[PDB]
């Protein structure tokens, strides 16, 4: 009762070629309280030093941050992010995907 | 219409821990300034390169300011356990907006002060810098207080004054940082998406400000239908990015034309797959 | 330069 529904987007920082290092970014947005659990997820596994931003808010009070870690994609390996604030009944798991 | 904010913001939790105090300053929507209770030596520390032309006494006194915010907030906070009769047991959010518009007779154009509990309106002083607006019950106790303490006249002073005089300063020491810019870089992809049907994918990156529009035109009519967007998004490293979608029958993508807007460019940008 | 707060809430 404090809440509101967080948006979420994963994508790379720059257009991914297979192979070579890249940065996966998980830009969760419109959330509040400020306070939220992320993690970013390889092949269903949470990875480790998982950097977050600095907590900043809109106009409208709602929080944003972006988590991000460096990764190196590969046909194979699916990334996904996971998002747990109290406003969702259910923690929210998105996965990326190299087209968008 | 250059402009200055403060975000401030003090979340309690359930705990032994004081509540947390955060607090971040902006020019032009640019964040300069940032101070953060949970920081090992708590102080206003500068954001912005142009900052860092400001000497020790600017930080001192201005972490001085953090930590008596700090103590208001943590009051605060108090207080609003007790006008909402809340339980001693959990964590609550108080958020506060201020700062001042820059008209381009570098006079100020407006004032604003405002506050959110638990993310919603609290109270807030009224562009007249002279009335408040209170959201709720709770708020009305807290606007008597402050209009019998003769608050809104103190506000009102900083929105006029120090709220102009420095921000006008910082531009003055920021303008060539804060008028630059990073056009975008654009591209389009393929897509399966259909048999019959292909998804062309118009993305433009590394551009800076946020501010940006791309647009699809099939032969002079731009197009709305079954066109997609994304919310403009950070990249991580200063810039952002942002891309939009047509459904295309297949070979006929080329026909397409996506075009990019952004104030970078000295002109806009055109390209097809 | 950041306000200061006068009267508590």
């Amino acid at each position: 009762m404090i809440q509101k529904t967080p948006q979420i987007q994963v994508y790379s920082r720059h257009p991914p070629e297979n192979g070579k290092p890249n940065i996966l970014n998980c830009y969760v947005t419109q959330f509040h309280p400020p306070h939220i659990e992320i993690q970013m997820l390889k092949n269903g596994k949470k990875i480790p030093k998982v950097e977050m931003s600095d907590m900043s808010f809109s106009k409208d009070w709602s929080f944003y941050i972006l988590a991000h870690t460096e990764f190196t994609p590969t046909e194979t390996d699916t990334y996904a992010c996971r998002v747990k604030h109290d406003s969702m009944a259910e923690p929210k798991t998105v996965y990326w995907d190299r087209d968008m | 219409p250059h402009s200055m904010r403060y975000f401030e913001t003090a979340v309690s939790r359930p705990g032994l821990e004081e509540p947390r105090y955060i607090s971040v300053g902006y020019v032009d929507n640019k964040e300069f300034v940032r101070f953060d209770s949970d920081a090992e030596n708590p102080r206003y520390e500068p954001r912005a390169p142009w900052m860092e032309q400001e000497g020790p006494e600017y930080w001192e006194r201005e972490t001085q300011k953090a930590k008596g915010q700090e103590q208001w907030f943590r009051v605060s906070l108090r207080n609003l356990l007790g006008y909402y009769n809340q339980s001693a047991g959990g964590s609550h959010t108080l958020q506060q907006m201020s700062g001042c518009d820059l008209g381009s007779d570098w006079r100020l154009l407006r004032g604003y002060l405002q506050f959110a509990y638990e993310g919603r309106d609290y109270i807030a002083l009224n562009e007249d810098l002279k009335t408040w607006t209170a959201a709720d019950m709770a708020a009305q106790i807290t606007r008597r207080k402050w209009e019998q303490s003769g608050a809104a006249e103190h506000y009102k002073a900083y929105l006029e004054g120090e709220c102009v005089e420095w921000l006008h300063r910082y531009l003055k020491n920021g303008n060539a940082t804060l008028l630059r810019t990073d056009s975008p870089k654009a591209h389009v992809t393929h897509h399966p998406r259909s048999k019959g049907e292909v998804t062309l994918r118009c993305w433009a990156l590394g551009f800076y400000p946020a501010d940006i529009t791309l647009t699809w035109q099939l032969n002079g009519e731009e197009l709305t239908q079954d066109m997609e967007l994304v919310e403009t998004r950070p990249a991580g490293d200063g810039t952002f990015q942002k891309w939009a979608s047509v459904v295309v029958p297949l070979g006929k993508e080329q026909n397409y034309t996506c075009r990019v807007y952004h104030e970078g460019l000295p002109e806009p940008l055109t390209l097809r797959w | 330069k950041a306000v200061y707060n006068f009267a508590t809430m």
